[PDB]
């Protein structure tokens, strides 16, 4: 029935009078930046990260007179976590490319879309990463935290929402002990995009084909060493934000309590990751409490949320907008 | 004439009754809009003939939908006649402006049903198109 | 959009019964073959609106003669629908690949007849169109 | 004069249309506030990085942002002065150029 | 959690009676003993659940054999209820450290015989198992 | 059973020695030469050809004294024409191509002989490829020049057929204005013998070997850019030529007639084009009447069929 597609007779959808179409107008790329903010550091067992957490404390005792006391043991467990590949090629029957001599603009033009997309699935990952369900992938932020009687339960913040329209803020902090990511050995982290060169495909028949192609790897992990560095404010009903801090749910106290969440914010550095639908009500509702306070005639227009605690306030579009709200 | 091996549709249908094509191409987005393209036209070959109890037209056409599914027609040609679907005759259409995923090529045949005609279908960039132009017509 | 007053065909004409379009584009040959220039392309835009006791559809068709006389289509839309022709809607025909001499347009409106609406059809080289593109779509 | 117009992407390109102009008041009271309105307006597009930005409003408009700039103000810290307020200049800042050549009354867009 | 394609057995095989594996691990030795390497294990995911008539248990066991023909049991898990397979639930049998050429998954269902849920079995170093632990818990 | 490989086997492998390679002389191949009269020219449009063909002229106005005259306007009509490619690799058991030494020499033979096989198969394309049969391939001749109805049709004569026994014979004029073959842009002109590497191929087991390959992409069409130099002789009906050209129809008149026919040989070159059969008929009967029939040069070629069906 429907036929495709590695990569159908529409290079003719990229071109002029001429060549390969070289200012195109990236639309579908957003601006998320976990990927950039990120901390990668080898992982250290052998495609695991290994950590041991203390379980128990030795309490002590009053001992009555006279009364030779028992001897404490502190237990203590350890976890290990995994790491996931993300790898593509990306093929073009060398016939195609190469007419007009596009074989080059073409070559490029392809490829500014697949970093894009390596960014965007990595960072659509590390937030919803279910290695649960998809096992290939490495498990992200939810659902580590998604239950309210996980232990880690107290540190998601609930907003306080009901619907399937609600988001959440994230809140951690990046730092070698607390929360990074973890990559392998040897491969490198991150997004390798080597160029494989032209070599022979097969048609389906076996008929013969040949192209290029283009390798993507990109291979990552997550150590989330303790949840008490991480907390996350959910069920942030987007519809009913206002920016007169008024019905729904505020940003500005359901942000800061997040801050008090966080044990010393001591190391690495901690970044708040919201929603741009979020940054946006954010830096009206900021206006708005400021406003009926002191804020100069020229100030009207907000600073752009840059440092709300002295923490980054990081803009990740790679974060669902209508999430399932969190029971 | 280069073509896509994807493109091609209803390879050589024996279009016998009014029916749509065998396949349907789908287009990797909700709009393709591939006549935006200013290249991309469908064409439709004809063999052996559109031999039928007549006197018969075939009138193709394209159609979009939404999924694999609901079909309307974005475009069309006419009543083209029969015996002038000899074996070698390009109905082409250039590409509707507006596609949507999900293309496939409709043969409306007016009745009767034919009797013999296959029709090969595929978007292509572009048609072999050379008729004869006249000379003088003097000389002679 | 870039005019040729010579293609200007239906200026604002009010298309109520299915009807043909006013002027007809002669062009100074037996075949043009106009769809070749891969360029030229017929518009209809439409003003005000395809009012009409309804439900009608209007389906815009390019028709050829030999010589202006009788006309047969061409190239043919489909069933445009009323609430697809509000103030603003540019429906394009791309220029048949084998035209002839004496092009016109014909509005063959599916019952009832229209009670109001203008269409202004002319092949221009080419069109604006510029459909919104989506944005992630995950935000927002 | 020969000119047509590109808008490569709209994302770059953000309307605040269905403006009531009769509801408009100063103390950004009734009708729509135009102070968020426009911050909004702001916030919609990507990293406003190249080339440069710019707002386009009626000087009804600009007028009526003036009086309900130095309104919003005004419940904070506004000086004798300053009670007339700062003609509007940069919003952002991002200029805030007049237009006459733009229509006042236009039917609502839904 | 990365994974070894040849290691994986049970891609992923819809358990219904008390069957076993469809593929069969054949390492290139008499003795493998890859428990013994000490980093090499089963794990068992589930999906979707556990649907059954019911009260059934699933009890995953890794068995071995000389020759790839008749096996026998070097690991088991024990009667893991209905219930307790909901969509991602990672059942972990550590290699067994003496192994034999051809190690296979068996899946002894008690009865009724389950109705839904399929379960995919590789050997991998290691798996992902992070679960949160308490803090105070007086604070809490 | 029966072992059927495509690949180089020892058997294939070992006549090519010796203890000498080279040299092949090739009897059954077919001896064809459109292709070296043919021209190049790198097509234009994106995998057409577009070329736009004067369709009316302004005729001028005698203007007697103090006498405005009236302007004219010069119509266009423009006509595109594609291209088709055929590719075709040629693999061998890497062991065994390299054995003895003879890597470059045995590569080169298949070279010679790939290129042999390739000129047949686009020459005979090129005179009766349809765009509409085949599909895929480009089209060269027929139909362009085949309903007597056509606008180019006073450029078909025919020698009177009626039963499909029956050649035609071509007349071209190759020229860079004036029919020519075209190629992408930007793929080279002509067969390319593009060699690959070593790279592991399979064995229907799996039990893989390594071994070369080598590509042979060859794209052309053929722009056919106005018939008016170019005439075909169609039913020239073969069972009824004989050496005294007076049973049957007769080549001489008959080719003449095809030749004060075009406007004007100036540029590039003619040439006439006929089947060994039929150029061995004419000259039988040019000698009765006693490389260059008549101020053009007679290519006769061998991939051009002898029975097609005859035209109306």
């Amino acid at each position: 029935s429907t036929t495709n597609p590695t990569l159908a007779d529409v290079a003719a959808r990229m071109t002029p009078d001429g060549k390969i179409d070289p200012q195109i107008v990236e639309m579908l790329n957003e601006t998320n930046e976990i990927l950039d903010d990120m901390t990668v550091i080898e992982a250290n067992g052998f495609t695991e990260h290994k950590t041991t957490v203390r379980s128990g404390l030795p309490t002590g005792t009053w001992r009555k007179l006279n009364y030779g006391v028992q001897p404490e043991k502190s237990r203590t467990v350890q976890v290990k976590d995994s790491m996931g590949m993300l790898e593509t090629y990306a093929e073009v029957d060398k016939a195609l490319a190469d007419l007009n001599g596009n074989s080059a603009a073409w070559r490029l033009s392809e490829d500014r879309a697949f970093i894009e997309g390596m960014n965007q699935t990595q960072a659509t990952t590390l937030f919803y990463g279910d290695s649960s369900i998809d096992a290939e992938k490495f498990m992200g932020l939810t659902p580590r935290f998604n239950s309210l009687s996980a232990e880690n339960g107290q540190n998601i913040i609930d907003a306080g929402g009901t619907g399937s329209d609600n988001a959440s803020i994230w809140l951690t902090v990046w730092g070698p002990n607390t929360l990074h990511t973890i990559y392998p050995k040897g491969s490198q982290a991150g997004l390798q995009s080597r160029d494989l060169g032209e070599d022979t495909l097969i048609d389906a028949a076996g008929g013969r084909y040949q192209g290029y192609r283009t390798h993507y790897k990109w291979d990552i992990g997550l150590t989330l060493r303790d949840w008490r560095y991480v907390v996350r404010i959910a069920n942030v009903d987007v519809s009913e934000l206002t920016k007169n801090a008024s019905a729904g749910a505020d940003l500005i106290d359901l942000m800061t309590q997040a801050v008090e969440l966080i044990p010393n914010v001591g190391m690495g550095r901690p970044a708040f990751y919201m929603p741009r639908k979020i940054r946006s009500f954010l830096r009206r509702q900021i206006t708005n409490k400021v406003a009926a306070s002191t804020l100069t005639m020229e100030e009207i227009a907000g600073k752009k949320v840059v440092a709300f605690d002295g923490i980054p306030c990081r803009r990740t579009d790679a974060l669902l907008l209508t999430e399932a709200r969190v029971v | 004439m280069i073509i896509d091996k994807l493109l091609q549709v209803s390879d050589g249908q024996a279009v016998t009754a009014s029916a749509a094509s065998t396949d349907v191409i789908d287009f990797g987005q909700a709009n393709p809009n591939t006549g935006m393209d200013d290249r991309s036209k469908m064409v439709i070959t004809v063999d052996e003939s559109a031999d039928a109890a007549g006197a018969a037209t075939v009138t193709f056409s394209v159609q979009d939908s939404a999924d694999n599914a609901t079909f309307a027609d974005v475009a069309a040609t006419g009543a083209i006649g029969k015996a002038n679907l000899a074996a070698g005759k390009q109905v082409v259409i250039p590409m509707p402006t507006k596609l949507r995923r999900y293309c496939r090529v409709y043969y409306t045949v007016a009745t009767g049903p034919l009797t013999a005609g296959k029709f090969s279908a595929q978007v292509v960039t572009g048609i072999q198109q050379n008729v004869a132009y006249p000379d003088s017509p003097r000389i002679a």
